[PDB]
């Protein structure tokens, strides 16, 4: 199924879509314009949207740091199930609560 | 576009 992965969407369309179709805690994954091959998590927090870059080497998936995963689903479900491990410099956690779908 | 948040790790 992998319904949270939107294959044909820009970051600004995703950013708008989360503020219409989702709630705080909603999120999705997209293919990333800035670096083809990579992916990007787009999450909603406190009425606004944050974007997180995901490195795909070919060998593994990661967030330019942290735990490394064999597949993208393993990475997304990991950070869903371990909420505190996704933190920003500020100190705030970024929570992947509710997947948004096609 | 809009910026990508700066993630930190233990």
């Amino acid at each position: 199924s992998r319904r949270w992965f939107h294959p044909n969407i820009t970051g600004v369309e995703a950013e708008n879509l989360l503020l219409t179709r989702g709630v705080d805690g909603s999120f999705l994954a997209r293919p990333s314009k800035s670096n083809p091959g990579d992916f990007t998590l787009s999450v909603r927090r406190n009425g606004a949207v944050t974007h997180i870059k995901i490195q795909n080497t070919g060998d593994y998936y990661d967030l330019y740091g942290g735990e490394k995963f064999a597949t993208l689903a393993e990475l997304v479900q990991y950070y869903m199930e371990h909420h505190g491990q996704l933190k920003e410099k500020n100190g705030d956690v970024i929570e992947l609560k509710y997947p948004l779908n096609c | 576009q809009t910026e990508y948040a700066t993630i930190v790790f233990p």
